[PDB]
């Protein structure tokens, strides 16, 4: 449950999401669950050909299967608490 | 009868493992366990698709995992 | 001593909000797909009322519609869904072509990309790389 | 408002659509329609007077986790209503 | 008019099958005919003088595991 | 247990992208998780070639495994 | 073998993805499920090499291979 309580501390914050595609969609990010799902809010893909309708989109959220890798900037959050937390985890 | 009954059965005797994927492996049947998973001795290792591929004779023991399983045939 | 929660981080929590409106759907399979939202679950398996499929082109900017149903989704097949916005959903919807052409065009686009997918990846792990592309994952 | 107003849930409503009509799609691509007959809480299910496509059938078992999405009924969702 | 709940749709029927030819589709995309004397109920399950359609070949009494199976229809 | 027997080893552990992986078998788990010490990687046998080489411990995913067998 | 990999936590490390990719970077954390977090991490898509930087990513422990030393 580390991965899960990451994210809630990146809620509310920009951030690009690389699915399995290739495809990336940048967001706000809004909400996770256990799966790590992610939900966003100001959407902008960079593929925008292929998906011409994620232009008119409110919401997405994301099977987090779908996902490969998360892009976030460092001054997000603690590389030591990272670690530190991770250290604790029975796992 | 009963299938696992049937692999009890089967132990110590020269078992065929068929996977998912086109992909045999035949042995002895050293053994499984619940989630099927199964040990094997002296294993051929073979992919199929007519023609068919022999990849390796594994000399010793095996723990061939139980989720690709599909098929056990006696033998 | 107890440590709050700002949101309700659930998929329930996600996904509600977008009931009894219109969403988008895509399947791992590439499938497009409109609707509104009736009932979900946890596992979000969805139930959608006048779904429609909605094959696009933006490379000729033609589009395509058929009027799917009452479809029952199971969850493990959508990559994602979204709560759509008919403010800003009739600008930027291209000539439409009739759908049987679409399904026609789009199985072949769609085909020559399986076989050329897969050779050209069945020759990646013989080098050391990692290239798994199925007929059921092209979204 | 087959949602607030029944808490309904998905898998209600393909049990309350026993002896209707029903149109398969499995991750093959195989599309199946058939009579459901019966179904389960992992929503696998029998069917009826089945016409396999990609051969006419009487009865068949349908794993839950192998289904898409299944096509029903367009009044299912009035009769779930009453 | 009464609204029903989930309901063993086939492990009854499972039994109702049984000592005739059925067809079974896997995961992985193969299928595979042939007389049913077993069943449990994980579903794993017992096939006599089985064809395994392959994208054929015999196979004797074999186990196929009931948790790859996909569809199960008589021939 | 075969993983305890197993343990210490010289074993092959195979993937499903039919990556073969072959090491000196330091530690294994449940989720069937395995550690090894200075692998080395072919495509589907070691005959068929060498892609590349770890001098260093090795961390395989058990989800990607098929099989655990011992070289001998 | 999960603690192998708390054994080089903080270091360089080198995952082989599902994907036709293969990622380097420090280790911030992992997850049973080998969910990763990596500061400072460089990536090489095949095609026929290709590089990608981030200063932070996390990556989906579905696509992990195997992880090691670089
Ligand atoms: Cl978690
Ligand atoms: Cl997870």
């Amino acid at each position: 449950m580390l991965f899960f309580s990451f994210f809630k501390t990146l809620v509310d914050q920009e951030v690009v999401v690389e699915l399995k595609n290739d495809i990336e969609i940048k967001g706000t990010l809004q909400s996770v669950d256990q799966f790590l799902n992610l939900k966003l809010d100001n959407i902008s893909s960079t593929d925008e050909k292929k998906y011409p309708h994620l232009g008119s989109v409110r919401n997405i959220f994301i099977r987090g299967s779908t996902v490969r890798y998360v892009y976030l900037n460092k001054n997000m959050v603690d590389t030591n608490l990272l670690q530190d937390a991770t250290r604790r985890e029975v796992m | 009868i009963l299938p696992l009954e049937v692999i009890d059965k089967t132990i110590n005797q020269k078992v065929l493992i068929v996977l998912q994927s086109n992909r045999e492996f035949e042995g002895t049947l050293v053994g499984f366990d619940d989630f099927v998973n199964v040990i094997l001795e002296d294993a051929v290792e073979w992919l199929i698709d007519s023609r068919n591929e022999k990849v390796m004779q594994h000399h010793g023991r095996m723990l061939l995992s139980g989720n690709n399983i599909a098929i056990l045939v006696p033998g | 001593d107890l440590y709050l929660d700002q949101y309700n981080f659930t998929t329930t929590a996600a996904i509600v909000s977008s009931v009894d409106r219109k969403i988008f759907v895509l399947l791992r399979d590439g499938r497009m797909l409109f609707g509104v939202l009736r009932t979900f679950d946890q596992y979000a398996n969805l139930i959608l009322q006048d779904c429609v499929e909605r094959i696009y082109f933006s490379e000729e900017n033609k589009y395509a519609e058929e009027d799917r149903g009452i479809f029952m989704i199971r969850g493990e097949n959508v990559v994602m869904l979204g709560e759509v916005d008919i403010d800003k959903e009739d600008q930027p919807l291209m000539e439409r072509i009739p759908f049987k052409e679409a399904w026609l065009t789009k199985q072949k686009n769609d085909e020559k990309r399986f076989k050329e997918e897969t050779h050209k990846g069945k020759k990646m792990a013989r080098h050391g790389i990692v290239y798994d592309f199925h007929k059921s994952d092209m979204y | 408002n087959l949602y607030f107003q029944g808490s309904m849930l998905p898998l209600y409503l393909l049990t309350n659509a026993k002896g209707q009509q029903m149109q398969i799609e499995l991750k093959n691509g195989e599309i199946i329609q058939g009579i459901l007959t019966n179904v389960d809480n992992w929503m696998n299910l029998t069917l009826s007077n089945v016409t396999e496509y990609s051969v006419k059938l009487n009865e068949i078992y349908i794993r839950g986790t192998f289904i898409k999405f299944i096509k029903l009924q367009d009044n299912i969702i009035d009769k779930v209503k009453q | 008019r009464k609204k029903f709940e989930g309901p063993r749709e086939a492990i009854l029927d499972l039994a109702k099958y049984k000592d005739s030819k059925i067809r079974v589709k896997l995961m992985g995309g193969k299928l595979v005919i042939g007389v049913l004397k077993g069943y449990d109920q994980l579903m794993n399950l017992v096939l006599d003088d089985t064809v395994e359609y392959m994208s054929a070949r015999k196979l004797g009494l074999t186990v196929i595991r009931g948790t790859i199976l996909v569809s199960l229809s008589s021939a | 247990e075969f993983l305890s027997d197993i343990i210490g080893k010289t074993v092959n552990v195979k993937l499903a992208s039919g990556l073969l992986y072959s090491g000196r078998l330091e530690s294994i788990d449940g989720f069937m998780n395995v550690a090894l010490s200075s692998a080395t990687e072919h495509y589907e046998s070691n005959n068929n070639k060498l892609l590349n080489k770890f001098n260093s411990d090795v961390f395989l995913r058990g989800t990607q495994v098929m099989y655990i067998s011992e070289q001998k | 073998p999960l603690d192998l990999l708390k054994l080089n936590l903080d270091e360089r490390v080198y995952i082989k993805l599902r994907g036709a990719r293969t990622l380097v970077g420090t280790l911030q954390a992992f997850d049973s499920h080998s969910n990763i977090v990596l500061s400072d991490a460089v990536e090489t898509i095949y095609q026929s090499e290709s590089e990608r930087r981030s200063e932070m990513v996390f990556i989906r422990g579905d696509t992990v291979t195997l992880i090691s030393t670089p």
